[PDB]
């Protein structure tokens, strides 16, 4: 079997996107499909459920009417239009079948849909190149760490690389922290010898396809 | 009706091979038709237990779920390579008003109590130039996760001017990184000279604190 | 054994049409609020199946009856009331026909006896004289 | 004891549905004139409750039946007719099961006897 998950993308409030779900290796017409959203660092939220042979208009209070889910048996295809986003509903959404039909579980999640990330809030961001190098008294004879910082990022994600990704060992990319202004923020550094600091060049490469902003900046005392 | 599958515990760190039980509390009369599922990070749902006993066709025997009226509990005795996992229930009506899935149970793999490597990141002039200023304190390769972020501006502790972030356990070192950036108005950056932070963790037998003066 | 066999058949038929009644009862005035499983009389079989399956899913509907038809406490007590009243008696009825057989048989067994002992006592006298 | 227990249950059920009948009977053709308490079959329970409460308030309705549905003399006689026919028999039925036990016991008591006198007249001949 195969679940068809498409119709994602980023948008601004008041917008209406139709999340499409097409039936592959299972007769949805007898089955039933449900939608449930996974917020970053949060679990599932049983959005809706439905031809379910009978036309079960079944949806959670969270998006009660704000969204309306349905399907086309004739095409073995389903849809979920989350209108009225609010940005509260900004979360990676995956639609699947806990079907009480013939082809799926009936007990629970028969399978999981690919899932398409929906970001419902709009600016353009990631202009910060903030190098975080150690002091002149970097741990001599031991391991010292340094790396850049990308502040005022919106939305996630942010593609990162150290010395154009050439150095993988020691590299750790901090998680996205949403700042008060409404911009995500994180950083990355890596341990290296003090002798390697003044000799070997280290320049963290940064990429943000949405703003399509490219940044690579070096590190030194 | 209404359902509130209260899954426990919050943080569940354990060693491999050990026996682990994921418990969830039912608000109202939740029947035998209970479901639990576990998924890797950025990975699809995997329905674990069907009808609170039935393992899905291909599901390993390593794990099992039990029912005690209001209390519904899943358990695994042998750590499979999928050691690091999550756990959330799912409460069903055959076809009725109420729909609910679990509040989630983080199933972490407990590793060695490692001394968390720490460093300082003072704001650059270039960074400060824009009129926004941020100081970051480095905490990489850490174990355990339980740590106390404590910053002091001119030796004076602040509040609300910091955001905290924490990586996952390393692919090799099994040790996690923690990101803590102190950020305030440019005026404040100049208004203080001594910039310092106090880090509290089990690995820090003697808790260490590094400092920097403005300029 | 075969005597009581018919007894349960008519009783179950009462029970069958007791279903047909409670189905005609339930469906009409329990639908439009939660009408997924209350449209057709079939829902009563479901309702049986529900009870067989220890429903506690009409607990939902019972929350919905608390929202929609709190009378349904009766019209749940009714299904419960009707079932027990039916099923017990069909069983008791048979317990009785079961218990009714042996008492005759016990006396039946004792029936042949007293005459034998008499039929014995009678020819017993016929030797000490003839 | 337990034999007759089921007996009343089916009888009361007859009586229950005898209600359902007389309710279906009463309501239809007693309403529109005084339709406050004759709309729903519930009114028959009320009617029971009425009779339990020694109504004499349907005396009113009886004056209204003399005005509106003098047939209700029947459809009052009906509730009375149905009740007695029911309640007596459920009782009689039990009186009978009560009276049926001893009559058989009397023979049971006499049952042990004739054999004894025989069992006596057997060892007597030695």
């Amino acid at each position: 079997v195969q679940l068809v998950e498409s119709g994602g993308g980023l948008v601004q409030p008041g917008g209406s996107l139709r999340l499409s779900c097409a039936a592959s290796g299972f007769n949805l017409y007898s089955s039933s499909i449900h939608w449930v959203r996974q917020a970053p660092g949060k679990g599932l939220e049983w959005v809706a459920s439905i031809s379910p042979s009978s036309g079960s208009t079944y949806y959670a209070d969270s998006v009660k009417g704000r969204f309306t889910i349905s399907a086309d048996t004739s095409k073995n295809t389903a849809y979920l239009q989350m209108n009225s986003l609010r940005a509260e509903d900004t979360a990676v959404y995956y639609c699947a079948r806990t079907s009480r039909g013939w082809i799926s579980y009936g007990s629970g999640l028969d399978y999981w849909g690919q899932g398409t990330l929906v970001t419902v809030f709009n600016q353009i961001k990631g202009p910060s190149v903030f190098p975080l190098a150690p002091s002149s008294k970097s741990t001599s004879g031991g391991t010292a760490a340094l790396g850049c910082l990308v502040k005022d990022y919106f939305p996630e994600p942010v593609t990162v690389s150290w010395n154009s990704g050439a150095l993988t060992s020691g590299v750790h990319t901090f998680p996205a922290v949403l700042q008060s202004s409404g911009l995500y923020s994180l950083s990355s550094v890596v341990t290296v010898p003090s002798s390697s600091l003044g000799t070997q060049t280290y320049i963290c490469n940064v990429n943000h396809k949405p703003s399509n902003t490219k940044v690579d900046k070096k590190v030194e005392p | 009706s209404d359902i509130q599958m209260t899954q426990s515990p919050s943080s569940l760190s354990a060693s491999v091979g050990d026996r682990v039980t994921i418990t969830c509390r039912a608000s109202q009369s939740v029947s035998s038709a209970v479901a639990w599922y576990q998924q890797k990070p950025g990975k699809a749902p995997k329905l674990l237990i069907y009808s609170a006993s039935s393992l899905y066709s291909g599901v390993p025997s390593r794990f099992s779920g039990s029912r005690s009226g209001t209390d519904f509990t899943l358990t695994i005795s042998s750590l499979q390579p999928e050691d690091f996992a999550t756990y959330y229930c799912q409460q069903y009506i055959s076809y009725h008003e109420p729909i609910t899935f679990g509040q989630g149970t983080k199933v972490e793999i407990k590793r060695t109590v490692a001394a968390p490597s720490v460093f300082i990141f003072p704001p650059s002039d270039s960074q400060l130039k824009s009129g926004t200023a941020s100081v970051v304190c480095l905490l990489n390769n850490f174990y355990p996760r339980e740590a106390k972020v404590q910053w002091k501006v001119d030796n004076a502790l602040q509040s609300g001017n910091s955001q905290e972030s924490v990586t996952e356990q390393d692919s090799k070192d099994s040790t996690y990184s923690l990101s803590s950036t102190l950020t305030l108005s440019k005026a404040d950056y100049e208004k203080h000279k001594v910039y310092a932070c106090e880090v509290t963790h089990q690995g820090l037998s003697s808790p260490v604190t590094k400092s920097f003066n403005r300029g | 054994l075969l005597r009581a066999i018919p007894g349960i058949a008519w009783i179950a038929l009462l029970l069958l049409v007791i279903f047909y009644v409670f189905a005609v009862m339930g469906t009409k005035l329990f639908a439009q609020s939660f009408p997924e499983w209350f449209g057709t009389l079939g829902a009563s079989m479901y309702t049986l199946f529900q009870v067989m399956t220890l429903e506690s899913w009409s607990m939902g509907i019972a929350r919905p009856v608390i929202e929609a038809y709190p009378w349904a406490w009766i019209y749940f007590v009714s299904f419960i009331l009707v079932s027990s009243f039916t099923v017990l008696n069909l069983f008791i009825g048979i317990i009785i026909e079961s218990m009714q057989s042996a008492h005759h048989a016990e006396d039946g067994e004792r029936t042949d006896a007293y005459r034998d002992e008499v039929l014995a006592r009678l020819e017993q006298i016929d030797q000490r004289l003839n």
